[PDB]
């Protein structure tokens, strides 16, 4: 449980970055 | 005196060239840190 919540954050983290580089993209 | 006013002009005018070059060196840098980022952000999608 402990090792699917990290590999859950790492995820979000990731879908985060992917999320900041689209409004980049957007923005620019 | 009329000299030295001039020189101090000049030097004046030097400092303008040298921010206005520092401000052209930033608005070159983000143009081209923004494509950058572009690249390294689809660069670091394909490893995800």
């Amino acid at each position: 449980e402990s090792v699917e919540d990290k590999l859950e954050l790492r995820r979000k983290q990731f879908h985060v970055l992917l999320s900041t580089i689209h409004e980049l993209q957007q923005t620019l | 005196q009329r000299k030295r006013l001039a020189e101090k002009y000049r030097e004046c005018l030097s400092n303008k060239e040298k921010i206005l070059k520092e401000i052209e060196v930033k608005k070159e840098y983000l143009s081209s840190l923004q494509p950058r980022l572009n690249s390294i952000m689809q660069a670091s999608l394909p490893v995800q």
